[PDB]
RNA sequence: GAUAGAAAUUUUUAUCCUGACGCUAUAGAGAUAGUACCGUAAGGGAAAGAUGAAAGAAUAAAAUAAAAGUAAAAAAAAGCAAAGAUUACCCCUUCUACCUUUUGCAUAAUGGUUUAACCAGAAAAAAUCUAACAAAGAGAACUUUAGCUAGAUACCCCGAAACCAGACGAGCUACCCAUGAGCAGUUUAAAAGAACCAACUCAUCUAUGUGGCAAAAUAGUGAGAAGACUUGUAGGUAGAGGUGAAAAGCCUAACGAGCCUGGUGAUAGCUGGUUGUCCGAGAAAGAAUUUUAGUUCAACCUUAAAAAUACCCCAAAAACCCUAAAUUCCAAUGUAUUUUUAAGAGAUAGUCUAAAAAGGUACAGCUUUUUAGAAACGGAUACAACCUUGACUAGAGAGUAAAAUCUUAAUACUACCAUAGUAGGCCUAAAAGCAGCCAUCAAUUGAGAAAGCGUUAAAGCUCAACAAAUUCACCAACAUAAUCCCAAAAACUAAUAACAAACUCCUAGCCCAAUACCGGACUAAUCUAUUGAAACAUAGAAGCAAUAAUGUUAAUAUGAGUAACAAGAAGCCUUUCUC
RNA sequence: GUUUACCAAAAACAUCACCUCUAGCAUUACUAGUAUUAGAGGCAAUGCCUGCCCAGUGACACCAGUUUAACGGCCGCGGUAUUCUGACCGUGCAAAGGUAGCAUAAUCACUUGUUCUCCAAAUAAGGACUUGUAUGAAUGGCCACACGAGGGUUUUACUGUCUCUUACUUCCAAUCAGUGAAAUUAACCUUCCCGUGAAGAGGCGGGAAUAAAAAAAUAAGACGAGAAGACCCUAUGGAGCUUUAAUU
RNA sequence: UCGGAGUACAAAAAACCCUCCGAGUGAUUUUAAUCUAGACAAACCAGUCAAAAUAACCAUAACAUCACUUAUUGAUCCAAAAUUUUGAUCAACGGAACAAGUUACCCUAGGGAUAACAGCGCAAUCCUGUUCUAGAGUUCCUAUCGACAAUAGGGUUUACGACCUCGAUGUUGGAUCAGGACACCCAAAUGGUGCAACCGCUAUUAAAGGUUCGUUUGUUCAACGAUUAAAGUCCUACGUGAUCUGAGUUCAGACCGGAGCAAUCCAGGUCGGUUUCUAUCUAUUAUAAAUUUCUCCCAGUACGAAAGGACAAGAGAAAUGGGACCAACCUCACAAACGCGUCUCAGAGAUAAUUAAUGAUUUAAUCUUAACCUAAUUAACUCAUAAUAAAUCCAGCCCUAGAACAGGGCACA
């Protein structure tokens, strides 16, 4: 059974209170940040442009370790983090790192903070993979709450515009998430067997 | 109700057929044929 | 097992009855008659200024003829007989 | 607006002469009777009689033995049950039950088991016909520029949910008021809105039952069981209300608001039904409309009456950038039709085919306009619309019409040898005819610095070239569905054959189909006035005709002799045994 | 404890408790009572609480003003987080701009949100995150004992629920004897296949089949019986209910 | 509601929730009268022209003009003016003087004239094939695909239409039983491989037989666990409720989130919620002549550098299905029935796809919609073969025979 008809209205006797092109632009950026991520972070080996996105609470705000430290290679198997600019905020920089998934244990040295490479392991890979899916659950959150917002505008929209035209672009709203969400899923696969 | 112009070549009236059929183009025939002839 | 969708003769899928030799003769023959007729309608006895009031005479009697029988119409005679003859229902013998 | 509607002023002579063109037991009063019966009550409300002078003539006598239902007498392939027939019941051939509603019904859309009896068109303003008298008519009141008076011609039945008024209902149930009564045993200093569990009160779940034991039950299993408990008797609250631990619950088996009576023959643009024969003509929609489920006009059509032109219509004529089929208006001609006058109703919810278009998917048995056609008892096997066919009756005559197996199922191209400048020049690791770019000359009688395979590059295999013979050679072929394929079969005895209609001739005639609406002539059965007197005629009247309303009443069939129903045993006969 | 007697016994109603309003009083209710009282209501014992708002509509006030344990409400826009912020920085509008708590809920959709436990396997169940842009505090919010024929999920035990049914009795059933209904019924002399047809044929067309009658079973069809479809639409047809509908 | 252009090509008219423009009036002065022939248009109501004659201006015009000039507008009644006029997004524009929402508590009269299920038409969508080769495939279109395009077919999904049913065609899913198609998942016979072998990828032929058990979910689907030779796609009123269930949907009760002031509602969620029928007719109520897996040998063989590793042939065992039966075990308080237990299960022809032998058209070759005999070859399907197959005694009584009727016995004893 083919079971889903696919619906393409025209996009363009509507252009006013729906942009779909917007939306697929919006759901197309999604998938983009998603793909980025999984390039930049979790290749096979921790890089300081790895642990550059670890959020550190600072003055009850979130900043990145890149933003608040100096992050460089001394060794080989060696990354090296200098919090001259915020000494206060070491601890929760070592907070950040140990449960961070990514699977580097720092040691405090005063502000040197100290982050070896574990290793390349089945656990490290499996972490990985751990960290795949959590990656994949929050590009799906970040596509919900996309979704969420043009069906909001439609609810905005729906005083004035005919039921079945509202029906029509809801349906095809949601199948243009059901696409991207599968995208996702496909993508998160495709990683999943290059890890493993 | 079909257009003029179609796609299935849009079946005829019977009449119309019996008009083509009877005026179905008959090519000359000679008496003899010439092929082996001398 | 080999349907015909809709009814037989008038959906856009029909029945594709085919031209018969029988079929073709007739409507040769009728094509025939059909030459001769055109070629008799073709040279006539008089031209048409000829014509030209030749019988007009005729016509107007017969128009006349038309409204005289048309105007003959009215209520017939009513008579002694008629209304003494149902008297007669009673006749007996002495 | 629908409709309502006087008055001032006029006319009206006592009594008998009164009975019936009213019914005859489904009629006439509901009536044998307001009785049986049905409801607590108000209230509703029937059916049922047939001998004879004598039954103090029942060893009783005569008329019908005519409805449906049975028996006498069950049936023998096959088919809307019949018709054509036939020596012969079937066997042969042909016909898609009837009303109603629809564009269209065998439709598997509605209605009906059958019989009998009842059951449904009603009005005279304007008009038509006939008659009296007529510038006047009418037996009083009015109308009159041929009119007035009289007579005859006309307009149904059943059905709601509802609304209002007044009665009757709290013996069921909802809640109160009086008066009484029940709760045994066990655990607890307890009669604790405690616990177990009886009587008792409810009714969670399941299975039977579903015209049942029962219009709410049986079996098992459940909850409460000293309380906000169950229950007897009696009283109260009554519908624009009562009562409600709000379920819009309950208020006498149907409560979003009881039942009965009256208004009431409520009203329905909605559905169903609407009863004798024959004949004449006969209609598919433009505009308004709380209107598109309907009406009122127009256009068509019917019935009468006046007239005179009516359709077909050659020229000529009808716009400017281009424009088809063809239109409008017109003499002649072939026919007889058309227009006005007076009465009028139905219809105004449509199907396909051919053509010009539009929307859609250059889709529909799709939707909307314009032109034309059809709605056979023949043909296309069956069939609405396609084709043939100016529709009467009888014949055991004939001639014709449309129409009865459609076209190909096709594509072969074979020997013969191929050497030379030279690995042409550049690029490249290599580029030798062939990743690539440029030149494309030349040796031989004849062979492209090479048209395809092949090598990393070479090699090697072919094409064109000569020499040898040389049938013909350009494109064209294309899977499938679901219960079981679908007349059988046939390539040559002469065919512009033959067979084939509601067509057309022939012999006679009573001398041409039909739905809604319209017109006409007859007519079954009753009563009356006159005839008649082995059952009728002329007139006048209507309770004036039923194959159809899930019609009313009564009787009958099918289901069906089916579902279902019942009495412990023996015995000495009501005495002993088993539960 | 109560409820839709006759398809719903419930999470619905009531309930002790806590809060609001209305009343200074006499011979039939309240009541032969007198504000520690009596009526009109909300929410539900208890424990912690019940946050802000009188802008509008009500009610007192007959105008101001007061009242939310009265009806009710408790933000928008720009930027920053790689996309994704309810967080923050500004800005504008407000009567205030959702406090505590709980939280993928019996809570629009996304949704089978993510993760862990349970199982060999779980869209089930429980715990945690939670951002519920539509949770939320007497139209009450959170936990807790006891209770529940309430709704879900586990563990042993138990078994014909099941693998996979079997044997035997009673009532049924079949025959004999008696009595004897109901829905239903146009008439049937009441086949199958393909096709056609008001578009699903016993009745039409082309073919197959075909001595006639009983008795017992099964239910595929007779668009089977039952109830002038309760779903949908129409009706210048009703009725119940609510009002910011029109006359009052 | 009114007008213009196209539809509607040439007298008039002519529709669509057909394609485009517009109007609900402004500016200016020439402030544009009365009466009456004859006409246009038109259902009616309304709308339009207009000769002659009249009083005032040139003593020679008066139709007010322009903005596409065409539309710029409203009937009676009734209200107001000073008797002459005026008054409506009465715009639902032939107009009721003035009136909303909701009903799932609903009712009545109808409609298949009109929707939800099914059927039917079409094939937009979906699914199958072929034609065409640019491109991937190292070179190489077609081993495997194959864009832009072409063409033919099927009627599984959604939609479209509204033709049969609303004086009822009862719905998803599941249980039982399945009939059929082939567009074959397994089993069988082959062609090509970028086929060394094992695994594979495609295509041809074949529909007699099969196509599992479980957790979650009402689920069809879907994810997951364990297997299998495989766990096929569909049609059958999305087969089957006069055979069954009612978990979901879709009645009346009630919460939650939201909307509405409320009644009430939500293509939202959760709990609960009556599934009748005695069969009249048609139809039907048992003959067979197997299938598939697994173990061992082949064999560590062929094939491969090695890792890996068959086929064919030959032996057995098991399961399913068909038909039967109680010696034992088991259910078993009847001597029987019964499974959980035991027994049996087959030869020939025939073919489709595809291989080769001989050999003309085309003196070569060539499996031949060329004859002659040819052989290797699927599943069906028929037939060998198997079963029944001695007519007219039937009162009664037994029976491993049976509803009744039937059928076997009644001489050993
Ligand atoms: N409106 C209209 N209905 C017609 C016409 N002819 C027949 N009918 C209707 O068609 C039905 C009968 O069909 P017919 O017998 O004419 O084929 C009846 O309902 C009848 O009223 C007509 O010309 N106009
Ligand atoms: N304005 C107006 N009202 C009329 C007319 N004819 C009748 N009416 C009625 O008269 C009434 C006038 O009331 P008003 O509207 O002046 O209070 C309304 O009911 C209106 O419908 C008319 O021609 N014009
Ligand atoms: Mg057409
Ligand atoms: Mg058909
Ligand atoms: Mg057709
Ligand atoms: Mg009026
Ligand atoms: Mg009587
Ligand atoms: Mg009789
Ligand atoms: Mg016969
Ligand atoms: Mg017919
Ligand atoms: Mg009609
Ligand atoms: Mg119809
Ligand atoms: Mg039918
Ligand atoms: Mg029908
Ligand atoms: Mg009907
Ligand atoms: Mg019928
Ligand atoms: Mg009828
Ligand atoms: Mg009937
Ligand atoms: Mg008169
Ligand atoms: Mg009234
Ligand atoms: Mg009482
Ligand atoms: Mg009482
Ligand atoms: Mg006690
Ligand atoms: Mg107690
Ligand atoms: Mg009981
Ligand atoms: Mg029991
Ligand atoms: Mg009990
Ligand atoms: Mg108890
Ligand atoms: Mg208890
Ligand atoms: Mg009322
Ligand atoms: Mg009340
Ligand atoms: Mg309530
Ligand atoms: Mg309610
Ligand atoms: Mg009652
Ligand atoms: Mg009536
Ligand atoms: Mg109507
Ligand atoms: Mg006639
Ligand atoms: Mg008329
Ligand atoms: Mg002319
Ligand atoms: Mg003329
Ligand atoms: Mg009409
Ligand atoms: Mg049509
Ligand atoms: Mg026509
Ligand atoms: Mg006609
Ligand atoms: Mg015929
Ligand atoms: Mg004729
Ligand atoms: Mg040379
Ligand atoms: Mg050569
Ligand atoms: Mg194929
Ligand atoms: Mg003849
Ligand atoms: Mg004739
Ligand atoms: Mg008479
Ligand atoms: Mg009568
Ligand atoms: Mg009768
Ligand atoms: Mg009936
Ligand atoms: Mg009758
Ligand atoms: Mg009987
Ligand atoms: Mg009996
Ligand atoms: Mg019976
Ligand atoms: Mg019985
Ligand atoms: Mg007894
Ligand atoms: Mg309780
Ligand atoms: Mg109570
Ligand atoms: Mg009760
Ligand atoms: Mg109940
Ligand atoms: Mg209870
Ligand atoms: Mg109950
Ligand atoms: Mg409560
Ligand atoms: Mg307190
Ligand atoms: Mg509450
Ligand atoms: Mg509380
Ligand atoms: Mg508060
Ligand atoms: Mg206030
Ligand atoms: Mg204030
Ligand atoms: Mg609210
Ligand atoms: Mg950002
Ligand atoms: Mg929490
Ligand atoms: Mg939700
Ligand atoms: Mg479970
Ligand atoms: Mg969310
Ligand atoms: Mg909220
Ligand atoms: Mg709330
Ligand atoms: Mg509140
Ligand atoms: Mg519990
Ligand atoms: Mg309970
Ligand atoms: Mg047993
Ligand atoms: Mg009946
Ligand atoms: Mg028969
Ligand atoms: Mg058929
Ligand atoms: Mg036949
Ligand atoms: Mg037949
Ligand atoms: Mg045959
Ligand atoms: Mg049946
Ligand atoms: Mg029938
Ligand atoms: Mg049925
Ligand atoms: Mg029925
Ligand atoms: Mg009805
Ligand atoms: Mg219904
Ligand atoms: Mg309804
Ligand atoms: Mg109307
Ligand atoms: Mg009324
Ligand atoms: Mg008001
Ligand atoms: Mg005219
Ligand atoms: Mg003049
Ligand atoms: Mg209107
Ligand atoms: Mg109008
Ligand atoms: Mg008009
Ligand atoms: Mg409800
Ligand atoms: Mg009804
Ligand atoms: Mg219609
Ligand atoms: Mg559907
Ligand atoms: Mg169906
Ligand atoms: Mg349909
Ligand atoms: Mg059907
Ligand atoms: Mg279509
Ligand atoms: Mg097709
Ligand atoms: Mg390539
Ligand atoms: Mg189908
Ligand atoms: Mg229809
Ligand atoms: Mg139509
Ligand atoms: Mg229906
Ligand atoms: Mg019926
Ligand atoms: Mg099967
Ligand atoms: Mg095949
Ligand atoms: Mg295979
Ligand atoms: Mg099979
Ligand atoms: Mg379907
Ligand atoms: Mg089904
Ligand atoms: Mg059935
Ligand atoms: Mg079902
Ligand atoms: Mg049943
Ligand atoms: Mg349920
Ligand atoms: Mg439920
Ligand atoms: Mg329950
Ligand atoms: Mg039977
Ligand atoms: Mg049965
Ligand atoms: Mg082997
Ligand atoms: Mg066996
Ligand atoms: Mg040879
Ligand atoms: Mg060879
Ligand atoms: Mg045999
Ligand atoms: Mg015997």
């Amino acid at each position: 059974g083919q079971s889903q008809t696919r619906v393409n209205i025209n996009a363009a006797l509507v252009e006013d209170i729906i942009n779909l092109e917007e939306v697929n632009e919006e759901m197309k950026s999604v998938i983009e940040a998603l793909k980025d991520n999984f390039n930049k972070t979790l290749n096979i080996r921790t890089s300081p442009g790895s642990l550059d996105k670890i959020a550190v609470v600072t003055a009850d705000g979130k900043l990145a370790l890149n933003q608040i430290s100096q992050i460089s290679m001394k060794s080989p198997q060696l990354i090296l983090v200098n919090m001259a600019s915020f000494p206060e905020c070491t601890a929760a920089a070592i907070k950040a790192i140990r449960e961070s998934g990514m699977n580097l244990n720092p040691e405090v040295e005063g502000t040197l903070i100290r982050v070896p490479i574990p290793q390349v392991t089945r656990e490290h890979r499996e972490m990985l993979v751990k960290l795949a899916k959590q990656n994949t659950n929050k590009a799906k959150d970040s596509l919900r709450k996309v979704r969420t917002n043009s069906m909001n505008k439609l609810k905005k929209s729906k005083d004035t515009v005919s039921e079945d035209t509202i029906r029509l672009i809801e349906k095809q709203i949601s199948q243009m998430a059901d696409d991207t969400v599968a995208e996702l899923d496909r993508h998160l696969a495709v990683k999943t067997k290059e890890l493993l | 109700g079909s257009k003029a112009v179609t796609r299935h070549r849009r079946v005829m009236h019977f009449e119309r057929q019996k008009l083509m059929a009877v005026t179905e183009y008959i090519p000359p025939k000679p008496t003899i044929n010439p092929r082996c002839l001398p | 097992r080999n349907r015909i969708p809709g009814r037989q003769w008038i959906g856009k899928h029909r029945r594709p009855r085919p031209v018969s030799a029988q079929a073709k003769q007739n409507m040769i023959r009728r094509l025939e008659t059909e030459a001769e007729n055109q070629y008799w309608l073709s040279r006539p006895f008089l031209t048409a200024e000829q014509e030209r009031g030749h019988a007009a005479v005729r016509r107007a009697a017969a128009f006349q003829a038309l409204k005289a029988a048309q105007a003959a119409r009215f209520p017939a005679h009513r008579r002694l007989e008629e209304q003494l003859g149902h008297l007669l229902v009673t006749r007996k013998w002495s």
